[PDB]
């Protein structure tokens, strides 16, 4: 499988999109970015022009005006228009994001100090997922020859250190996955940038997110609510695979 | 002598806040240098568990020299302690004390023609509570804390159940520190409000009050509503930890998310409390150096009131991923966007003030213009983050870190430097050397942008907040960010050199108004420094 959802050296953009929601986020952010870069370039060019044009060496006697009603009306209404425009494209995206559709696959995720537990209630599968290199796998949260070996053995390389876990959440491509997220001890946060999802894992609450992955591959997230000493060291690996490869993985877990 | 510390005169207390704010600022900035040393390269090299086995002093010095990864057992607790320490000091014991306690106490009475604050003894007490709060905050770093080590590794906002389950009593000392700070702020707001309403000079009508005095007045009201709410939030943490309550503990039927609503109800207003006095200072500086009266005085006062008011109905933009319904999310998104409007009015008014002026590019004016540019950069990313759909990706990443460092460290702090250079002659009787102020400005301008702009890239690439260590791919922009921080630190040490020089051997100030006629408020009508008893 291809490693797709990961940061890349020197990156300045988003992680690759692998869901329709991630795609929406990229577009909305791209649209807002154009607008806000235009606003700040505008503001910056005004300041630099005014400093050049009205420098004391070039404009020796200052004006005294403190009003310009047509300008103050224009500069109050135009921001309002800009915001309403953003709001118009942004609220649909938010609605699509937060309205949970019918699940093809249901995973219940629990955050612990410091690892994730997955359960597939339809399949009676559960397992825990630890960082390769955590104490669970024999390490102490740093790179070493042993940790690199384990990364290799698991199908990764030393570059995926801090991202790769011993076990992955596996799901089928082009299916609606609904994830129910909670915390066991403190608040954690479960996320996958390539899917455009993030939901806090709060003790005593069960919250939901959805994604539908549009291509196969490996996708990484990292715990996104400070939860103590190994906050930096409890990531998320999602493998998106074919329907048959998914069933194959299910059967491997079946107790006869 | 200790006759400075027992003084009740608003000018002396103003000076005490400023200096103390500056010293605590130095301590917290030193933390960020250490933080950026560790973040400079992937793998943990400085914050090694091995350094714990030494003493306090020996351990400290060892931790400043990098180890090989193979000799360094990562100590996440120390990272979390430094970050929490950095954040607490800044938000409670640095910038507000300097702007509100410092320039507010010194200059607000002068601007309204008041001889002193309504309750001078209360003003002195507010200073000592600040100092007591600071001391407890620092002591918490050396107190038994989480994971059987020293200090609280819990973030400046103290989310439960993590804050409630952190072992030792370090967290309780931190909570007491915050109580003391809130108390200091509340007394200050009492004084500012009474003085402003009752002790104005004859003829000084409301529509004749200078903008800085207005910024402090508005700020003082925000404090009176915000800080009591925070005292509630944190007392509930204290009772969950010590007195068997369970407000935030699900086993006893509590909800951790309730704490978030209460905390952020204080927490947003808090940033407008930081920035409003900086808006005041920018107004006075720009008018002076543009040699032109402030454009749209009345829209400015109203925009500040509007911002103050809206700052109380937006809090849950800090909680988009915490389990808010779609309706709450939509509301808080739209209410947050509205804040861009009055703020835009002020940015454009400041530009209109410059427009058609006669511009003198002296040091205070450079800080003020940097403020306009950088606050705009921070403000528009704030607008991005208000979009819940996009905040889904950015929340708890370095994109957020970049937002707030632009509005605060390149916004509010530029306001603080603007005021120091503007007013140091007036306060001390001595003038700063002009070439040094400009050098300070350009070093800070370049360094601070190098530090924080690349954090936008880290966030977009998905780098989480509060990490001691990070995946190798984040290496490039972390390295640049760290070089920016080392340069900014250099500019701050230089600044302290400039202040030391100015105060010991700076050129004598001889004029009442050493700027120009357009510095037109009452302080420029007095001597430099003003007489012990004014008005
Ligand atoms: C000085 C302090 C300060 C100030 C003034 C602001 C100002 C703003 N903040 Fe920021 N903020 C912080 C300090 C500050 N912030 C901190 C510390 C945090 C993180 C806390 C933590 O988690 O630790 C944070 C986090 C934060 C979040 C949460 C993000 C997350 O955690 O996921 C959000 C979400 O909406 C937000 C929004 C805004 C907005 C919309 C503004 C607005 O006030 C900005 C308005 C200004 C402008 C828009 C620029 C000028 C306007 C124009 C030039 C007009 C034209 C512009 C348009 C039409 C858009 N902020
Ligand atoms: C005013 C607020 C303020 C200021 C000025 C700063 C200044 C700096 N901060 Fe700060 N930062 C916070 C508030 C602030 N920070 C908060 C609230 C957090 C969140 C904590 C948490 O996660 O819980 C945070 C977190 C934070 C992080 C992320 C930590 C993490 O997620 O793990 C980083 C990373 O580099 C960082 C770095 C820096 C650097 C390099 C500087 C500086 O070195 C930049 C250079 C600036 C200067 C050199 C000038 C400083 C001047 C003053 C402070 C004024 C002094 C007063 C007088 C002179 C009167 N900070
Ligand atoms: C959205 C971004 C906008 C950024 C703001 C920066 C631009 C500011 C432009 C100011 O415009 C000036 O306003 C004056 C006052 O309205 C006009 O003076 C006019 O009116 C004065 C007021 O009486 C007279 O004294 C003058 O003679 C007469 O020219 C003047 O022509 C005009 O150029
Ligand atoms: O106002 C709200 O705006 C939403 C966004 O404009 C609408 O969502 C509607 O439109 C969204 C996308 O356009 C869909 O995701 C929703 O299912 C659909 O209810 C919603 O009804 C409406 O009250
Ligand atoms: C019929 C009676 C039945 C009796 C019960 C049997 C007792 C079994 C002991 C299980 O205790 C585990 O110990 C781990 C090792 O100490 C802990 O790991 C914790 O500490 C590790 C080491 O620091 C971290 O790396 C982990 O992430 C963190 O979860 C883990 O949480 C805890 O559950
Ligand atoms: C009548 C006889 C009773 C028989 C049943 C015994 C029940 C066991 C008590 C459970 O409490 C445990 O205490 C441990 C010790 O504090 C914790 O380990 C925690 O603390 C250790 C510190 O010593 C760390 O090493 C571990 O990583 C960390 O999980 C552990 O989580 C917690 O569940
Ligand atoms: C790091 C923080 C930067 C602080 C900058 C502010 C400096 C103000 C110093 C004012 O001190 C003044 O010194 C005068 C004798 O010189 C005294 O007579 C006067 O009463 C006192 O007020
Ligand atoms: C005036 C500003 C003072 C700021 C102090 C900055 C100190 C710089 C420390 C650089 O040390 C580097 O640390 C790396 C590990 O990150 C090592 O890999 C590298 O070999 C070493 O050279
Ligand atoms: C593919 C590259 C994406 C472009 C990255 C630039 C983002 C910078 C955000 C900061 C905007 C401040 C106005
Ligand atoms: C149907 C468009 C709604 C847009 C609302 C934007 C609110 C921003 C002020
Ligand atoms: C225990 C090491 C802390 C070092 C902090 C430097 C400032
Ligand atoms: C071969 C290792 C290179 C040594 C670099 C050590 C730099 C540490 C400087 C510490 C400065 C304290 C602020
Ligand atoms: C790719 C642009 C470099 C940005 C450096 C920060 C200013
Ligand atoms: C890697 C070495 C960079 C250190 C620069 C200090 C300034
Ligand atoms: C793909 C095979 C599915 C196996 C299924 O019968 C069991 O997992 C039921 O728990
Ligand atoms: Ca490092
Ligand atoms: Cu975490
Ligand atoms: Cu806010
Ligand atoms: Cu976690
Ligand atoms: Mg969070
Ligand atoms: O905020």
């Amino acid at each position: 499988l291809e490693i797709i959802g990961r940061p890349q050296p020197g990156g300045t953009g988003f992680q690759p999109s692998a869901s329709p929601v991630a795609t929406q986020i990229h577009w909305l952010d791209g649209f807002i970015l154009v607008i806000i870069a235009a606003i700040t370039i505008f503001v910056t060019l005004l300041i630099l022009y005014a400093v050049w044009r009205f420098h004391e060496k070039r404009n020796k006697v200052p004006a005294r005006f403190t009003h310009n009603s047509p300008l103050e009306i224009a500069w109050t209404i135009v921001p309002i228009v800009i915001l309403v425009a953003i709001g118009a494209f942004s609220l649909p995206v938010l609605f699509n994001q937060q309205e949970i559709p019918e699940a093809d696959v249901t995973v219940k995720v629990t955050g612990y100090q410091w690892y994730w537990g997955y359960e597939y209630p339809d399949e009676e599968i559960s397992f825990e997922s630890y960082m390769i290199g955590s104490p669970a796998t024999g390490g102490d949260n740093r790179m070493s020859p042993e940790v690199e070996q384990q990364l290799i053995e698991a199908g990764y390389s030393r570059d995926e250190f801090l991202l790769a876990t011993d076990t992955a959440m596996v799901v089928p491509v082009n299916k609606t996955v609904v994830v129910q997220v909670t915390g066991a001890d403190v608040i954690h946060s479960w996320t996958v940038p390539a899917f455009g999802v993030k939901q806090d894992a709060v003790p005593g609450r069960l919250a939901q997110l959805w994604f539908r992955a549009e291509r196969e591959g490996i996708f990484f997230g990292q715990c996104s609510e400070l939860c103590g000493i190994s906050h930096a060291y409890m990531p998320i690996t999602v493998k998106v695979v074919s329907e048959e490869a998914y069933a194959a993985w299910l059967e491997q877990h079946h107790h006869h | 002598f200790t006759r400075w510390f027992m003084s009740t005169n608003h000018k002396d207390i103003g000076v005490l806040y400023l200096f103390t704010g500056g010293l605590v600022g130095l301590i917290s900035v030193a933390f960020t240098v250490y933080m950026r040393m560790e973040l400079m390269a992937p793998g943990v090299q400085f914050m090694c568990a091995e350094h714990l086995e030494s003493g306090l002093v020996k351990g400290f010095f060892q931790s400043l020299w990098p180890s090989a990864v193979e000799n360094c057992t990562p100590n996440g607790h120390l990272w979390n302690v430094m970050i929490t320490g950095h954040g607490i000091l800044m938000m409670f014991f640095v910038v507000i004390p300097a702007l509100f306690g410092g320039f507010g106490n010194y200059f607000m009475p002068l601007h309204i023609g008041a001889p002193d604050m309504a309750f001078p003894r209360m003003n002195n007490l507010s200073y000592w509570l600040y100092v007591a709060g600071t001391s407890l905050a620092v002591a918490s770093l050396f107190a038994p804390g989480g994971n059987g080590q020293l200090g609280s590794g819990i973030g400046w906002v103290l989310y439960p159940p993590l804050s409630t389950s952190e072992s030792g009593y370090s967290t309780d000392l931190a909570i007491f520190a915050v109580h003391l700070s809130g108390a200091s702020s509340i007394l200050g707001a009492i004084n500012m409000i009474t003085t402003f309403l009752n002790m104005r000079a004859p003829g000084m009508t409301m529509h004749k009050v200078p903008l800085f005095a207005w910024s402090i007045f508005v700020t003082a009201w925000l404090i009176l509503l915000a800080l009591p709410v925070l005292a509630g939030a944190i007392t509930m943490l204290l009772t969950d930890r010590n007195f068997g309550t369970t407000f935030f503990q699900p086993s006893g039927g509590g909800d951790p998310v309730l704490y978030q609503h209460i905390l952020w109800f204080f927490g947003h207003p808090e940033v407008y409390i930081i920035v409003l006095p900086a808006f005041g200072i920018v107004s006075h500086v720009i008018a002076t150096f543009a040699k032109k009266p402030i454009f749209g005085y009345l829209p400015m006062v109203y925009a500040m009131v509007a911002i103050g008011v809206l700052g109380f109905v937006v809090w849950a933009h800090h909680m988009y991923t915490a389990g808010l319904s779609l309706t709450q999310q939509s509301y808080f998104m739209m209410a947050t966007m509205v804040i861009a409007v009055p703020t835009g009015i002020m940015i454009f008014s400041w530009i209109a003030t410059m427009w058609g002026g006669s511009i003198e590019l002296k040091t205070p004016m450079l800080w003020a213009l940097g403020f306009l540019f950088l606050f705009t950069v921070g403000g528009v990313t704030g607008i991005v983050l208000s979009q819940a759909s996009v905040d889904r990706y950015y929340h708890d990443t370095y994109y957020v870190v970049a937002h707030f460092h632009y509005v605060m460290s390149l916004g509010a702090v530029f306001g603080i430097f603007a005021g120091i250079y503007f007013w140091i002659g007036k306060m001390s009787g001595r003038q700063y050397p002009e070439w040094a102020g400009k050098l300070h400005f350009w070093m800070m301008f370049v360094g601070a942008n190098l530090t924080f702009f690349p954090q936008h890239f880290l966030g977009r690439q998905g780098m989480p907040r509060r990490y001691i260590d990070y995946p190798e791919a984040f290496a490039t922009w972390n390295f640049v960010s760290s070089l920016g921080a080392f340069l900014s630190f250099a500019s701050f040490l230089f600044f302290l050199g400039v202040i030391f020089y100015t105060l010991t051997r700076g050129a004598r100030v001889t004029a009442n108004n050493y700027w120009n006629e357009h510095a037109d408020t009452l302080e420029w009508t007095l001597t430099s420094p003003p007489p012990e008893h004014t008005f």
